[PDB]
C-alpha cells in the first residue's frame, strides 16, 4: 500500500509534467526569443 | 513575369497609393540577427521582441 502509493503517485506526475514540459519546450523559443540562438 | 493577381507600373504615372502596392512575404533571420545586435548595444529590447 505504501510502496504502491508512492510508485503509482511517482509515475503518475512523471508521465503528466513531462507531457507538460513537452508542450513548453514546444511553446518556449517564440515567445522568449532572446533565448533562441537562431537570432545569435 | 506572369502573375495572375499584380501588374506592373510606372510609380509617378500610376500615383499608387499604400493599399495600391502589392505586399509579399519576406524571411527575417538575417535581419533579425543584426537587429539584436543593434538593439543590444543601443538598450532598447522590447522592439526586438515586438519586431520577432
Amino acid at each position: 500500500s505504501v510502496k504502491f502509493m508512492d510508485q503509482k503517485r511517482s509515475g503518475e506526475e512523471t508521465v503528466y509534467f513531462k507531457k507538460e514540459d513537452e508542450a513548453l519546450l514546444r511553446n518556449l523559443l517564440a515567445n522568449h526569443p532572446e533565448y533562441d540562438p537562431k537570432y545569435s | 513575369p506572369w502573375t495572375t493577381d499584380t501588374t506592373f507600373d510606372d510609380i509617378i504615372l500610376s500615383q499608387p497609393s499604400k493599399e495600391d502596392f502589392a505586399k509579399f512575404t519576406k524571411e527575417a533571420p538575417l535581419f533579425l540577427r543584426f537587429l539584436k545586435l543593434v538593439t543590444d548595444v543601443e538598450g532598447r529590447q522590447e522592439a526586438f521582441i515586438q519586431f520577432a
